[PDB]
């Protein structure tokens, strides 16, 4: 997506900008684009609930640092920002929830660094332990805001190879190339609107392919930022 | 091997590749006994939870997709333990979900009307029967990331699909031993999100644990990346 | 009373007869269906889709599977020696089983069609170099060396000015049939050093390729089985 | 339980709730027994008044409405008292209200042209009939708060559905026990007047009696109107 | 002699076939049907009907039912203290049991769609005072005290005014399963003294409310299933 | 061959169907009627007398 030799741009929403460089190589989940919920008769005696207030913006994550042995990184959504400004009080009240995703991943990097970084988008991230029964904790499921990072990148912590997630809507971020990623994503469900504290709709995953590298001496450490935007973000109240 | 000899020139029919022709054909999806005594049939009734995830083989080529809508037609082939058929009068009342299933073998669950039964005799020829979308959401889901509500984590109940009460009919206890195969033939198909194919042994129905102690690797390995 | 004769085949339920069952619920309306995004209609939509070929599978990788899916470059190696090889063997145990195109063909029997395999250069912005992407067809001779392999179809691969690069395999076929054996008409594959691997002061001395693969429009399927990928 | 999650935000079709497919279904309505020789069987025939306030659950249903109209269906599930079928053949004869009923093995009853009978193995597949609706006045009533002329008091005469008589063919006794299963389907409904749901157990078939002793609430109760 | 093979099916009987069966008197004339009023083309015709709530289902109240259907409000009672509360939960036990509603849903098992809860003061005529009707959504807290339920969706009631008041669930959901569970997405409903009960000299301190519900047009249901209200 | 099932009622004989047994005699030609006065075709014809 976004690469050495773009114009530098800066894009602002709400009381928030962020200086991404302009390059028109933005993924596209499953070739569709964030629209407003069809007409289903709960909404139709309790209209959705559509905050542009506060919730349309950039979140910002907390940097991560990455080592030459980090194995990888996932979020939950929407349980990353649920605990996150009003995009948290607001889909708490509100009992059924829905919203779809501008995703940007970004690397800082010098040119004497290597390193590759695959960006995919998982519906339905149902994660496995190592076994006898035992269901994942409630901490590494929802791990929220800060993420969780991945014991067994190899098998995704969910038995099925790393080496098959491009069936996905990737995004491939290489150091000797680009160094930024961005991801649309549209909302999706078995149902317009769904739980949004129960159930997570995707995961988000940034795993290293090809480990970091330098010479002693450079920077050891590697920043990730990724910024959340959410689109046409609605819910629903019943009341 | 590999004989590098008669090479096909000719593209094959797109068709065949359609998972309209991948997920049909019908199979053996459970196979239920009920021998006259032993050690759990002093009863005469079964209670068969319509389970998808029976045979690996089935949900592996499930799993390769998120949610998935579709029709199911069952087939009973019945006989006894070793082939033969009797003139035995069998029962198969289809329990439909969130509701009540026989716990007896007279339980009055097998007189209620709304559970849908039907009558056949063992020398009649097996017994067919469609079982539409029972799901109360938009289409059935093999994963879920969320909770229902851990220990209840992944869980979706907007998949079940019902249960399936067989037993012979009768006041009495039939005299014969009984062992019936159920086949389940999917119809009309859809898919939605293909996700990545299964690479770890299975060790649970209802998540995908792996033993992370014996990670399998993809594909085979070789000594160089040049010998070949 | 029409008069009617049951012909041979009455009675038998054959696992393939497409007919209709009566509906064990006449009087129930299924959940009418929704949109949802990424709906599939045929397979081959997904072996399209390029996936990652693990042809670094080493004895001395399982243990670090991670490994696999690339494989390394150095300055030590000289110029005009061998990278790696592999053949274009899709439904064939090797490096093709890590994609999502070498298993879905465990699924059928014969299938045939083009493919395209690329690389990806992932070593520091300061490296320049060349590789000589070499593909051997079926039934040919496996090059000998670097220059033997020039006259036969390849790629310059100077990785210093395209950080990815796509060979295409013309055509393969695979016909499935037991006594196992495949009538697989398949090529092979080869990585040269074109030159040596070159890098300032400060980057490091070896970088790492990425191998995918994945159908193109006219790669086909038929005759389904069951795969022999579980247990 | 409660569990508050997975809300359905889509209306359902209003074709479930309407009368038709409300009072569908085909349903156990009598079982009759005829074994060789114990109680009630020395004589080897069984006259059956085709009564519908048989079982409490479809009864509730229908009391729903002051008046019902429809045309019915049967069929016959016979095998011996343990499921098993032997090729005995078996005549059921129906006779129409204000017909003379059986009340020998052999009665003349049988013979009876107008008494329309059908003939069928135990080995054929069950006999199905459909039973017209035979009130002489326009719609059954399950309350008449008349008097047909006081023990004969909302008795109404105009209901009677008819009998059905079964029995083995053949002078001799059969050497066989039977159960047969009756199922009776509804079909073509028409309801009118929608009265009060029964919420008192049923304590006779012709009348709407209740234990008055022990008169039960329709909802349970709470500590307090508070505590929720 | 047409040629045909009898099929998987052949000879069963499914009790939910529907098909047609030999009359068994074919020269018969039913009795014609003539004209009666209060025809029924569908249960929810008989759902949007109104009936009384048992919202005063004490278990004191067992041995004089009749005290069931209403409950009390008197002077006795500060302004501010909550009068009554119950969920909007039809189909589960409770309150709703005694309404026609409460009663056909045990007959189905999944439905949704907007109720209305009416209220109907009684007292004499010379009496005043508000309540304060107020719903908790699915999911949500129950009101703290007065002032925190007047924050959420609310009806002031000056029963001085109107005798009569309607407030309406904007929607509800039940989707049934065993294991028993509801899957029951339902909000509560709470009365509150907004202010005290107001009677001048010669009229009771005591007055009650008829509480009565029913689906409104957009309520639905599906799947049926022999209930477990009667023995 | 046409894909059939046979349903419920099967083998059954109702002494009130009215079908089509075979004619025993298809090559036989039945005396052709005449015309005779007097000819009834409802009961009622005659309670009316």
């Amino acid at each position: 997506a976004c690469g050495y030799s773009d114009r530098v741009a800066q894009l602002t929403i709400g009381n928030s900008t962020i200086t991404t460089q302009e390059a028109a190589n933005i993924v596209i989940a499953y070739g569709e684009w964030p629209e407003y919920c069809p007409d289903t008769d709960a909404t139709a005696v309790d209209k959705p609930t559509r905050p542009d207030v506060s919730v349309n913006r950039f979140f910002t994550l907390d940097t991560k640092s990455w080592a030459k042995d980090s194995k990888g990184w996932y979020w939950k959504f929407p349980d990353v920002l649920t605990e996150v400004g009003v995009f948290g009080q607001n889909a708490q009240f509100h009992y059924l929830y829905r919203s779809g995703f501008c995703v940007h991943v970004q690397c800082n990097a010098s040119k004497f660094h290597q390193g590759a970084l695959l960006v995919a988008v998982l519906p339905e991230y149902v994660l496995g332990t190592i076994a006898e029964n035992s269901h994942p904790p409630y901490a590494t499921t929802q791990p929220g805001q800060v993420g969780a990072v991945l014991t067994h990148p190899y098998v995704l912590d969910a038995g099925i190879p790393l080496s098959q997630l491009t069936v996905c809507p990737h995004q491939w971020i290489n150091l000797r190339t680009n160094n930024c990623a961005t991801i649309i994503v549209p909302y999706m469900n078995t149902v317009p609107f769904d739980s949004a504290l129960n159930h997570c709709n995707f995961g988000l995953l940034v795993i290293p392919v090809v480990p970091l590298d330098f010479n002693t001496g450079a920077t050891s450490e590697i920043p990730i930022t990724v910024t959340i935007a959410p689109m046409c973000a609605e819910f629903a109240g019943l009341r | 091997n590999l004989i590098e000899t008669r090479c096909v020139l000719n593209h094959h029919s797109t068709q065949e590749t359609a998972i309209g022709n991948f997920f049909s054909r019908a199979g053996l999806v459970s196979i239920i006994t009920m021998p006259t005594t032993g050690t759990q049939n002093t009863d005469g009734y079964v209670n068969w939870d319509i389970d998808l995830m029976g045979y690996a083989q089935l949900r592996r080529k499930c799993e390769l997709f998120t949610y998935m809508r579709f029709d199911a037609e069952f087939t009973f082939v019945v006989a006894k333990p070793n082939g033969e058929l009797v003139p035995q009068l069998l029962q198969y009342m289809y329990v439909p979900p969130g509701a009540p299933k026989p716990t007896s073998r007279d339980s009055f669950a097998w007189q209620t009307a709304t559970n849908p039964s039907v009558f056949v005799k063992m020398t009649d020829p097996p017994a067919q029967v469609s079982v539409p979308f029972m799901s109360p959401a938009s289409a059935y889901q093999w994963f879920y990331d969320g909770y229902p509500t851990d220990l209840d984590y992944g869980q979706c109940p907007n998949n079940m699909m019902g249960t399936f009460s067989i037993r012979t009919v009768g006041i009495e206890k039939s005299p014969h031993s009984i062992t019936l195969r159920v086949y389940m033939r999917i119809k009309h198909v859809r898919a939605w999100i293909p996700r990545p194919l299964r690479n770890q042994p299975y060790l649970f129905k209802t998540n995908p644990n792996y033993k992370g102690n014996d990670i399998k690797c993809t594909s085979t390995s070789r000594d160089k990346i040049t010998t070949l | 009373g029409i008069p009617t004769e049951l012909k041979p085949g009455t009675n038998q339920f054959l696992t393939t007869d497409d007919g209709v069952s009566a509906p064990i619920l006449p009087g129930f309306h299924p959940t009418p269906p929704i949109h949802i995004p990424g709906e599939v209609h045929n397979l081959l939509e997904i072996c399209r889709v390029e996936t990652i070929l693990e042809v670094n599978n080493l004895k001395t990788n399982e243990t670090t599977p991670m490994q696999r899916l690339c494989f390394p470059v150095s300055v030590q190696s000289k110029t005009g020696e061998l990278c790696a090889a592999f053949r274009a063997d899709p439904g064939r145990d090797g490096p093709w089983q890590s994609t999502i195109l070498g298993q879905l063909c465990r699924y059928y029997t014969q299938w045939s069609g083009s493919l395209e395999v690329t690389f990806m250069f992932a070593g520091s912005f300061m490296a320049t170099g060349k590789m000589l992407i070499a593909y051997t067809p079926p039934g040919g001779n496996v090059p000998a060396d670097r220059i033997t392999a020039m006259l036969g179809t390849h790629v310059i691969w100077d990785f210093g000015l395209q950080s990815s690069v796509t060979l295409v395999v013309p055509w393969i076929s695979n016909t499935h049939y037991r006594a196992y054996f495949d009538y697989y008409t398949t090529g092979i594959i080869t990585i040269w050093y074109q030159t040596n691997y070159v890098v300032p002061i400060g980057a490091p001395t070896t970088a790492y390729i990425v191998a995918l693969a994945a159908a193109q429009d006219n790669f086909t399927m038929k005759l389904c089985k069951d795969t022999e990928d579980i247990e």
